[PDB]
RNA sequence: GGUGAAAUUCUUGGAUUUAUUGAAGACUAACUACUGCGAAAGCAUUUGCCAAGGACGUUUUCAUUAAUCAAGAACGAAAGUUAGGGGAUCGAAGAUGAUCAGAUACCGUCGUAGUCUUAACCAUAAACUAUGCCGACUAGGGAUCGGGUGGUGUUUUUUUAAUGACCCACUCGGCACCUUACGAGAAAUCAAAGUCUUUGGGUUCUGGGGGGAGUAUGGUCGCAAGGCUGAAACUUAAAGGAAUUG
């Protein structure tokens, strides 16, 4: 609640002890309960997996991409949005990427990011329609609604 | 068995350009436009400008080391005209006279495989 | 009989909010309350419980989908791109 | 032209014309009896193909179909019956 | 391509539609062939394949879902797997495997 | 006031072994000044030049071949095949009314690193003793030729680098197979190879280059 | 009651074909109408042919031709190009010279 | 005057009359 | 840069200009024709998949199933409109520099809508062969696209086989053309505008001097722009169409 993109509760086996430690990504569009999710360096380029940015080609669509190595999500984490890796800079291992604003960025290839779009795209296509709906949206976010116009006060 | 060059004659309507270069391409020697020599400025593509500047090119060209020169020929092309300008022949004969030997020639106009809307309007340019 | 002419599902809003807005909404509300077909069990049993989440009524799989449809346009193309981009690395 | 007989024309000026625009309409499709390579016995076949016919007993290819008349494969003799 | 075959098969020799019935057929030995749908699940698939390797029944994977596999076999309901017991008028055993 | 024309150091570039003679390129770039040594600056540049100039045979005026540099060895360097074209005028001579044009290509690979496109061409002649002016192609036979030609383009490459390719190109023995394969399909005429160009360039590879001296 | 009016005259074509802009004046025009000419000349003129030949390295040399197809807009064709205007009988004839 | 422009002259005056009448309704 | 010539304009805070690369849309050059398909509107790069359709072949089958058609209905260029994308050239508006007595027009330099596409609408066009559709019959001539038939024909491989490609003769279905008028027409022109005062093969639609007016009103479809249907008073001796001189 307070984030139109639906979440994805994933569960891996911890390497260093007998137990199931759980993680929670922002769900990428086209994943299903009990689909496997492969992660890391030699993972496949199938929707849902979390590969380093050196390992992907160019023209590749990922989301939830880290700003730098091991910050655990940073960019393109909104409902519908996504990044496009648009070429390597293989020396001093960076990669040049297309952020959802439009503006570009240069970030480490060791920064992981998850493959695909994010779910709940075309959220804002519908009108919010009546004040009530807006209220309902905002009361699960914070108290920055409604807004009195400065020129009135 | 002597040193060579390449000319690349870009002769358009209302200006002439013939700049001899090295065999690679990037190493240029003398640019010489249509409007450099004569200062009338409606005679930019005229014969007498193009014959004048063509010798001037060979002057600066002899000053480094050029004996022979290929003469590739170009126009504005693409959307526009795509037919050689008036001063190209003026250049060719002039440079052929002034000192140099003459290597091979061919056409290198930017001829489209159809591309974009042409400048003017649909009903066209009229007077 | 056939109950209304054009509003359809948006006639719940009735007289209000402007026509263009009503129609605009209707465009989606049909898709929002559509029963879609499952990719797994192959019956007309997929619905949504909150925008983004798409449930199978039998089978009981849950797919992460679009706001108002299961496979939004942009998503559909992305997979194809990736599907194609996997055939330069492997085969 | 002007004055002539159309009842008895000539075979020269009639065999040239189309099947439908003769005096009495008649086809240009004889029947042929092929002697196949394998067996010694005949196969009664229509000159135009439509389908790809194989032999009666020892089933192997006889005549393939084309845009018009049947394409009789390899060296195989035939009759007009 | 393949539909043409099953249309003929489904009205001359004999067949079976379902999963339990297919398993039964597979156990006894009557199973000549199986057609598994593409959509039908992985566990069920592997299961069917395991029986197949023991009975030595030839395995076929359909190119189409369960709705499609119904459409092919002239039935107005879905069918995730179709096992064959007798190839009658058609000759669908050696055409594919 | 500068005078920067003469201060540039003089240079010369020589062709690879798989042609006939090496002596072709005579150029200038710049002296090895403080920052930007001219040895690495000129590597990227190429020369387009006629085959008759480097073959020793004046009949082949058409086809100006493109050669890119990689190594430098004391201002007297070696170079390796980059690309090829026909001369623009030659194509325009080839292109006529009352006939059919047939063009095609394929992204064929060599034995190694080098991957490239090769653009083939063909035309339809007034076969032997035609009364009609044109002799147009059928148009299923145009695509059916394009297929055979494509196949030829494919199987004739995946061979030993530019060494075999360039060799085949110089006298164009590729044409003969294209001719006799197509001969039964359609009479045909001209039959050349318009263009060749590198979609995938080589990666450095000094062993292939520097082992090509006279 | 009811009463009104008019209409007019004729020529032939085919169906529809895409236009090709005028090489001189950028007016749009189809290709049944068209008015086209083949510009087929040497690079060198009659005056330039000697001066070059003398200065030419290579024996025999080459001397290629600049080929190009030029399309006019009828308006511009009459402004300069060989088209002019012919009599009642001569406007039926199609022979060039 | 020309027919093409006459048509326009009509049209403009028609959609003026549309407002003029619809002021009452 | 740019023209008829000038100017706007951008210019060593390297301009135009050649060579090496990259990015985005753009359109399928030349070949491309009295050439090809589609009911039209309209469609030109390669390759694959999805159905569809013509002609042709046919001692295959069906057996009057059909010809046109008020109502009603699919498609329907270009420009517009609706909300996303895409947004390079060209470019309603607009700004401009000239031009000129004036120029908000032609000529220039930029430039928002658009041009492109997604899902919706829209229904007009000189939507033109301003020539309804089906059927029959009448003049010659070649040339061509697509099958088909035959010929000890020529050409191409592996002399030879098979096809393809040609050549020849013929015949079906077309895009059309050349020559006459045998006829037709007010002529121009027409192989159909023919076979119609010697007036009748079947059928649909439209027009009855010009304007007023394709306006007004009323219906109807459309978000709108507009679309379909569609008068009146009143006015007027000619409008007009072909040719003929000048």
């Amino acid at each position: 609640s307070g984030r139109g993109a639906p979440l994805a509760k994933v569960v891996f086996r911890d390497p260093y002890k007998y137990r199931l430690r759980e993680e929670i990504f922002i769900a990428n569009e086209g994943v299903h309960t009990g689909q496997f999710i492969y992660a890391g360096k030699k993972a496949s380029l199938n929707v849902g997996n979390v590969l380093p940015l050196g390992s992907v080609p160019e023209g590749t669509i990922v989301s939830n991409v880290e700003e730098k190595p091991g910050d655990r999500g940073a960019l393109a984490r909104a409902s519908g949005n996504y990044v496009i890796i648009i070429g390597h800079n293989p020396d001093e291992n960076k990669t040049r990427v297309r952020l959802p604003s439009g503006a570009k960025k240069v970030i480490s290839s060791d920064a992981r990011g998850v493959i695909g779009v994010i779910a709940g795209g075309g959220r804002v296509d519908k009108p919010l329609l009546k004040a009530g709906r807006a209220f309902h949206k905002y009361r699960l976010k914070r108290n920055s609604w409604p807004k009195t116009r400065g020129v009135a006060m | 068995s002597q040193v060579f060059g390449v000319a690349r004659i870009y002769a358009s309507f209302n200006d002439t350009f013939v700049h001899v270069t090295d065999l690679s391409g990037k190493e240029t020697i003398a640019r010489v436009t249509g409007g450099m020599k004569v200062k009338a400025d409606r005679d930019e593509s005229s014969p007498y400008a193009a014959m004048l500047a063509a010798q001037d090119v060979a002057a600066k060209c002899k000053e480094v080391g050029i004996t022979a020169v290929h003469v590739k020929i170009r126009a504005t092309g693409g959307t526009r005209t795509k037919t050689p300008g008036p001063g190209g022949q003026a250049a060719l004969r002039a440079l052929a006279r002034s000192g140099l030997r003459i290597g091979r020639i061919e056409d290198v106009t930017p001829v489209p495989s159809d591309s974009t809307r042409k400048k003017g309007g649909r009903r066209g340019r009229r007077l | 009989a056939k109950r209304t002419k054009k509003v359809g599902i948006t006639g719940k809003y009735g007289v209000r909010y402007g026509s263009s807005l009503r129609r605009q909404v209707k465009k989606l509300e049909i898709q929002q309350h559509a029963r879609y077909d499952c990719s797994f069990c192959g019956k007309k049993t997929v619905k949504r419980g909150a925008a983004g989440i798409w449930t199978c009524s039998c089978c009981k799989k849950t797919v992460a989908g679009g706001a108002y449809t299961v496979s939004t346009a942009a998503a559909a193309t992305v997979r194809s791109t990736i599907r194609r981009l996997r055939e330069m690395v492997e085969a | 032209v002007l004055v002539q007989d159309l009842l008895h024309p000539t075979a020269a000026s009639e065999a040239r014309k189309h099947k439908l625009k003769t005096l009495v309409q008649g086809p240009r499709s004889y029947f042929l009896d092929v002697k196949c390579p394998g067996c010694l016995n005949i196969t009664t076949v229509f000159s135009h193909a439509q389908t790809a016919v194989t032999c009666e007993s020892c089933s192997t290819i006889l005549c393939t179909p084309t845009g018009g008349k049947a394409k009789l494969s390899e060296g195989t003799s035939f009759r007009r019956k | 391509s393949i539909n043409q075959k099953l249309a003929l098969v489904i009205k001359s020799g004999k067949y079976t539609l379902g999963y339990k019935s297919t398993v039964k057929s597979l156990r006894q030995g009557k199973s000549k062939l199986i057609i598994i749908a593409a959509n039908t699940p992985v566990l069920r698939k592997s299961e069917l394949e395991y029986y197949a390797m023991l009975s030595k029944t030839k395995v076929y994977y359909f190119q189409g879902g369960n709705n499609e596999l119904g459409t092919a076999v002239g039935k107005l309901f879905r069918v995730g797997v179709v096992s064959i017991l007798e190839a009658g008028d058609s000759d669908i055993l050696t055409t594919l495997a | 006031v500068v005078d920067p024309f003469t201060r540039k150091e003089w240079f010369d570039i020589k062709a690879p072994s798989t042609f006939e003679n090496r002596n072709v390129g005579k150029t200038l770039v710049n002296k090895s000044t403080g920052l930007k040594s001219a040895s690495d600056a000129l590597k990227g540049r190429v020369v387009e030049v006629c085959l008759a100039d480097l073959q020793g045979s004046e009949d082949h005026s058409f086809r100006k071949i493109k050669l890119r540099v990689d190594e430098v060895q004391g201002k007297n360097l070696l170079t390796n095949f980059h690309g090829m074209d026909f001369t623009t005028d030659k194509l325009r001579s080839m292109v006529r009314k009352w006939q059919t044009l047939i063009e095609a290509n394929v992204t064929v690979k060599t034995s190694d690193d080098y991957v490239l496109r090769i653009f083939a061409i063909a035309f339809t002649r007034k076969q032997a003793n035609q009364v009609k002016r044109h002799s147009y192609a059928q148009s299923s036979h145009i695509r059916a030729i394009r297929k055979v030609i494509s196949e030829i383009l494919t199987k004739e490459v995946q061979g030993s680098t530019l060494a075999q390719l360039t060799s085949k190109l110089i006298p164009e023995v590729i044409n003969k197979e294209i001719e006799n394969a197509t001969k039964d399909i359609f009479p045909l005429q001209n039959i050349h190879v318009r263009k060749v160009k590198l979609l995938k360039q080589p990666k450095f590879d000094v062993g292939a280059l520097m082992a090509l001296h006279g | 009651p009811k009463k009104r009016a008019s209409n007019g005259r004729n020529k032939k074509g085919r169906g529809h074909v895409k236009p090709v802009r005028c090489v001189n004046c950028s007016k749009s025009i189809p290709k049944d109408k068209a008015i086209k000419r083949m510009a087929i000349r040497n690079i060198v003129e009659a005056a330039a042919v000697r001066d070059l030949s003398e200065a030419s390295v290579y024996p025999e040399y080459a001397l290629p031709k600049t080929y190009n197809k030029l399309h006019y807009c009828v308006s511009c064709a009459i402004h300069a190009r060989i088209v002019r205007v012919r009599s009642r009988e001569d406007r039926k004839n199609r022979a060039p010279p | 005057m020309r027919a093409k422009w006459r048509k326009k002259r009509t049209r403009r005056l028609k959609r003026k009359r549309r407002k003029v009448r619809a002021r009452s309704k």
